[PDB]
């Protein structure tokens, strides 16, 4: 037992988790839904020879994501966490990657637009300086 | 069985704060990792910089098992986030933000090359003439 | 030259240095106006 | 090379500080004074002329040419200095138009 | 005013040196700090050091900014970090089913073998380069800025890119050998598309 | 035996090493007729498949068809041909072109590619 | 802005991947930099050129250019490439029509314009890099007859191939009927005539 | 240029021509020599073939189909099963010394139609190969009415010398390593 040690447990227990890859508005509304409890609901349908996977927002913070799977055959990748409390614990193994894809095409590009607006624009050049004498 | 038309819905919850922040540990599956002969595993900061702006230093099993430098992600993501979907006993999932992604590699154990006392020298001479007697002279 | 069936007197060679080791300086003069004739005739005009 | 070039040059990195050699052979107590400069929003006039008496005029290109003036405009930037001293104050910035 | 272009690899014929080929990448943020350009990446040919296995036109070099003279390749790697021939071969050779390609880079990796470790490799780099002095860890500081800095700085200029710089190596090598096999015809010197 | 048996006894190069992924070498086992390949800088050691180490000089890996990957079918500046029956589906539209590599070496024959998604089989004529 | 699109769409950072697991992909670049890899780059080109023509990528500044031979992908919104314009032919026809000609001679009292030509996505700024790949024809009537000609795979036409001449070599008459040299010694003597 | 025969790849012509030429230039763009041939040699091709043939500095690299380097301590278990019918052949070339001869072989394969064009033997090569290296490059080749022409090549010692005396004065040089320096040199200088 000592601080530079690694809690292993979880690694133990085999706990498996997702790893997934997110637009920037979905992270920024659930930056506006802070902590309420809910951001909306996830929706996992499978059949004979196919698995559809996909997440659906919720009315309140919108006031279908689908997802698709990476493999994971290409890096092995787990989770560790660094407590307040100084006790450092490997929390378990990512068992799947994916990446969620926004449902809108063309019309979402304007938000995008806007979205480019927002960080581009701060006053370049822009406006001469008529004449000042003093 | 139902399998065939199943379907399964959980909520998503993303708490504003957590007492612990949360990392991503990353190998590369070509590094062949057993999980299950990790009997123990220290987690330190680096020493080659001599806290918060340094690599970090895995020594599993201590000095017999292996031992891994972490490298910070050098990329940063600001068009796009990265989640961990945990599932919960109540029947839903909650998501937490990757505070970091740490990308792990093997050092090596006593492999041993000095390359300082005439190794550059001996290159100077070096006609692939030798190799094995003069990491043996050691 | 010095191969067998090889024609000993008229084998000769666009270059000079090489005809001054072997033959020496009279061969020289006689080769170096040739090749000179030579590049002349080429491009057609005549000079006396 | 006008709406992006020149104002991104200014913009980009080369804020500066300077700091005198205080407490020299003995000192203490506080502070070694410190200041720091940096550049931001710039201006550019219509080009311009200035007669011998100092009054300035709107220049036509060919005036510039039959006198042998020089077609340019003045340049102006928005510079700050910026009072973080070691202590006893943080604040005492001043806004300059140059 | 015509200049060639920047930030793109060439790989083109210079059978009049002792390069049989070479990579040349002019590296610049004409709108960054503007500093300067260099790295060939170069082929070598026509030599023999007596009994060494001989062949020299596989033996690839790199010329790299400030340095004063020229560097193997495969040290440049293992000086970015890597240490396992694999994973610079990975860095080069993506396909991995390419034999050839795999003893073509073979004798640059038996060159490698007496700088396997980071900090020597930097030492190697910095006496090839700095002004002789007994200041290995800082001539090794000094080698690590270089290559941070000096070294594509169109890549980044940080520690934070400094992963990504390697890859970009291991093309401007998969380019090269791509000539060199013949898989790939060269590029023009004269082409607008490489112009400026 | 017969002289129809191809030319491919494993050039290979990696295999490398178990422990710490660097290179193999060959070296000898006088006692046991066998081939091992050991990493230099540790003491690993196995033995070899095959006693090939090392060729040159197929002079002729004609390289017709591999390396010319199917994706460069849908390339608007290459001729389309009216020519028919790709040998594998019964549908004309093949894509062709000359060597297109620098050992060019002095091919004028041609080589074609199907372009519809049911083969992007490739084929010399 | 063309690296936020790229990597909200599809590609992956280079960071990602295990090479050796992934290096099939098509290539990457933006201004000479190695961004990242994509399985799809048919779509994935067919889409920014459908994004540059729609306007959400800057047209005069982006020059997009696939090389399907080495499976990569270059993209430059550098300054210094010399680009001009160029019709955009689709399904084998003009995209352009008359429509477009009526509407342009309207002008003497519209404000229609040729931005707005531009905007209609029937012309294109290629570059010279991007033009070693286009299928460039000559004249519409060679694209009609074409029924028999030996190409009928288009992409691109010539507004008109006079234009291909520079400002002094145009104020001279029926150039292609003088010996080739005689153009260059006019376009120096041009600049002599006094005026 | 002036495109005239089957030459003319030939001779700088012109002011190129008068700067070489007037400079007593050491390293001409293109020389040359205009042979002339005499006896049968100056009316027959075949003839002239011939003497073209010893004229023309033809090295072993240019000869050469292909090479090979295989582990093989004793021939008469060949890796090779094809090589066995050889072992057949050569267990009466010097049979004491397979007791002595390196366990690294080298095999060459040579081309029939260019070898042929050169009109050259295959003894002719293993004699200049052995009198070039020396009685220590052990060389050992084929029936010329096979389908495969190959050469088979080991690397002996000089026996009595060698058992380790001191430490052996090679520096424990890797002997594959050895025979690739072998193969490097044998391609590039010998002049058959
Ligand atoms: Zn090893
Ligand atoms: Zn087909």
């Amino acid at each position: 037992a000592e601080r530079g040690e690694l809690d292993l447990t979880g690694a133990k227990q085999n706990t498996g988790v997702w790893l997934v890859k997110v637009p920037k508005y979905l992270s920024q509304q659930w930056a506006k839904a802070s902590g309420r409890g809910e951001v909306g609901k996830l929706r996992i349908a499978k059949t004979q020879g196919r698995t559809e996977v996909s997440f659906t927002l919720n009315e309140d913070l919108a006031n279908e994501h689908p997802f698709v799977l990476q493999s994971v055959g290409g890096q092995t990748l787990t989770v560790f966490t660094e407590s307040s409390s100084d006790k450092l614990s490997l929390e378990g193994i990512v068992v799947q990657r994916a990446e969620c894809r926004p449902a809108a095409s063309e019309n979402y590009m304007r938000l995008k637009r806007l979205q480019i607006e927002e960080s581009s624009k701060p006053v370049r050049l822009s406006q001469q300086l008529d004449k000042v004498v003093t | 069985g139902p399998s065939s038309q199943n379907v399964t819905e959980y909520v998503v919850r993303v708490p504003k704060n957590t007492t612990k922040k949360y990392n991503i540990m990353a190998f590369n599956a070509a590094d062949k990792v057993n999980f299950a002969t990790w009997n123990q595993a220290r987690l330190e900061r680096d020493l080659s910089n001599k806290p918060e702006d340094q690599p970090w230093l895995l020594r599993v099993n201590g000095k017999s098992g292996r031992k891994f430098k972490g490298i910070k992600k050098g990329g940063v993501t600001e068009n796009t986030s990265y989640y961990i979907f945990t599932q919960c006993p109540d029947g839903a999932f909650e998501a937490f933000p990757v505070h970091n992604w740490y990308n792990f590699t093997p050092l090596a154990r006593h492999r041993t090359l000095t390359a300082e006392e005439a190794e550059e020298e001996w290159e100077r001479r070096n006609k692939v003439l030798n190799h094995f007697s003069i990491m043996q002279q050691r | 030259l010095s191969e067998k069936d090889v024609d000993p007197v008229r084998t000769t060679s666009n270059d000079i240095v090489e005809i001054f080791t072997v033959l020496g300086i009279e061969a020289v003069r006689k080769a170096l106006e040739r090749e000179l004739y030579h590049v002349i005739s080429f491009d057609g005009s005549y000079v006396n | 090379f006008i709406q992006m070039s020149v104002q991104r040059i200014v913009e980009d990195a080369p804020p500066i500080d300077l700091q005198a050699e205080a407490q020299h052979a003995s000192g203490e107590v506080e502070e070694p004074p410190r200041y720091l400069l940096k550049f931001e929003q710039i201006y550019l006039s219509k080009p311009t002329h200035w007669e011998r008496d100092g009054a300035p005029s709107p220049m036509m290109p060919n005036e510039a040419r039959l006198r042998n003036l020089t077609y340019s405009a003045p340049l102006y930037v928005d510079i700050t200095k910026t009072v973080i001293k070691e202590g006893e104050e943080q604040l005492q910035t001043q806004h300059q138009k140059t | 005013q015509e200049k060639m272009a920047t930030n793109t690899v060439y790989v083109f014929a210079k059978k009049d040196s002792k390069y049989a080929y070479t990579g040349e990448c002019r590296s610049c943020l004409e709108n960054s700090s503007r500093p300067t350009s260099t790295i060939w990446v170069s082929m070598l040919a026509r030599g023999g050091q007596g009994a060494k296995k001989s062949a020299i036109g596989q033996r690839i070099v790199a010329t790299l900014p400030y340095i004063k003279q020229e560097v193997p390749i495969i040290i440049v790697f293992r000086a970015l970090g890597f240490v396992s021939d694999r994973d610079i071969l990975e860095h080069i050779i993506y396909d991995f089913e390419d034999p050839e390609m795999m003893e073509m880079v073979k004798p640059s990796l038996d060159e490698a073998f007496v700088i396997q470790e980071q900090n020597v490799a930097l030492n190697f780099i910095g006496s090839r380069g700095a002004k002789p002095g007994v200041t290995k860890e800082k001539r090794i500081k000094y080698a690590k800025e270089v290559l941070q800095k000096e070294m594509l700085p169109h890549v980044g200029v940080s520690d934070f890119c400094e992963t990504k710089k390697a890859y970009f190596l291991g093309y401007m090598v998969h380019r090269l050998l791509l000539a060199a096999l013949g898989r790939r015809e060269l590029d023009d010197r004269d082409h607008y598309g490489n112009k400026r | 035996m017969e002289p129809d048996g191809t030319y491919e006894p494993g050039f290979v190069g990696i295999r490398f090493c178990q422990e710490c992924n660097n290179m193999l070498y060959p070296k000898e086992d006088k006692e046991n007729r066998i081939l091992l390949y050991a990493c230099r800088n540790c003491d690993y050691q196995q033995e070899a498949d095959n006693s090939c180490i090392y060729v040159n000089k197929i002079t002729h890996e004609v390289d017709e068809l591999t390396q010319i990957i199917a994706d460069v079918s849908q390339d608007p500046t290459l001729p389309r041909t009216e020519d028919h029956p790709c040998q594998k589906c019964g549908h004309k539209e093949a894509v062709f072109f000359q060597s297109h590599s620098a050992r060019a070496e002095d091919a004028m024959r041609l080589y074609y590619v199907c372009t519809a998604p049911h083969c992007g089989h490739r084929w010399t004529e | 802005p063309i690296l936020e699109f790229l990597e909200e769409w599809s590609m992956e950072n280079l960071e990602e991947i295990s090479p050796a697991a992934i290096a099939d992909a098509t290539k990457i670049f933006v201004n000479g930099c190695w961004v990242g890899i994509h399985k799809d780059p048919e779509q994935l080109m067919n889409t920014l050129r459908k994004l540059r023509r729609q306007m959400d990528i800057i047209v005069s500044e982006v020059s997009m250019i696939r090389d399907i031979r080495e499976r990569e992908i270059r993209i430059y919104t550098d300054a210094g490439r010399i680009c001009r314009p160029l019709l955009i032919v689709e399904k084998q026809k003009l995209l352009l029509k008359k429509r477009h000609i009526d509407q342009l001679k309207e002008r003497e009292y519209n404000n229609y314009s040729w931005q707005d030509l531009v905007a209609s996505g029937v012309v294109e700024y290629i570059d010279t890099l991007e033009e070693e790949t286009v299928m460039l024809a000559m004249t519409p009537d060679d694209l009609q007859e074409k029924e028999v000609a030996y190409c009928s795979t288009y992409t691109h036409c010539e507004i008109h191939p006079s234009m291909i001449l520079g400002v002094c070599a145009s104020i001279i008459p029926f150039p292609d009927h003088n010996q080739s040299p005689r153009n260059t010694y006019q376009s120096a003597m041009g600049k002599q005539a006094m005026g | 240029f002036h495109y005239a025969g089957v030459s003319a790849k030939n001779v700088t012509l012109g002011v190129p021509r008068l700067k070489e030429l007037i400079n007593i230039s050491k390293k001409p763009k293109t020389p040359s020599l205009t042979v002339f041939l005499l006896g049968q040699s100056a009316r027959d091709a075949e003839r002239a073939k011939d003497i073209l043939c010893r004229l023309e500095h033809t090295t072993l690299r240019k000869v050469t189909a292909n090479t090979a380097i295989y582990y093989d301590p004793n021939p008469q278990s060949t890796v090779v099963a094809e090589d066995q019918e050889w072992v057949n052949v050569y267990y009466e070339m010097p049979d004491f010394d397979v007791a002595r001869i390196s366990p690294w072989l080298l095999r060459v394969e040579l081309d029939r139609k260019h070898m042929t064009d050169r009109k050259l033997t295959m003894e002719q090569i293993a004699e200049k190969i052995n009198a070039g290296f020396g009685d220590d490059l052990n060389c050992i080749f084929n029936d010329d009415n096979a389908e495969k022409l190959v050469l088979r090549i080991r690397i002996m010692n000089s026996d009595e010398n060698k058992m380790q005396e001191e430490e052996e004065v090679v520096d424990k040089m890797d002997d594959d390593v050895f025979l690739r320096c072998i193969e490097s040199n044998m391609l590039t200088d010998m002049t058959l």
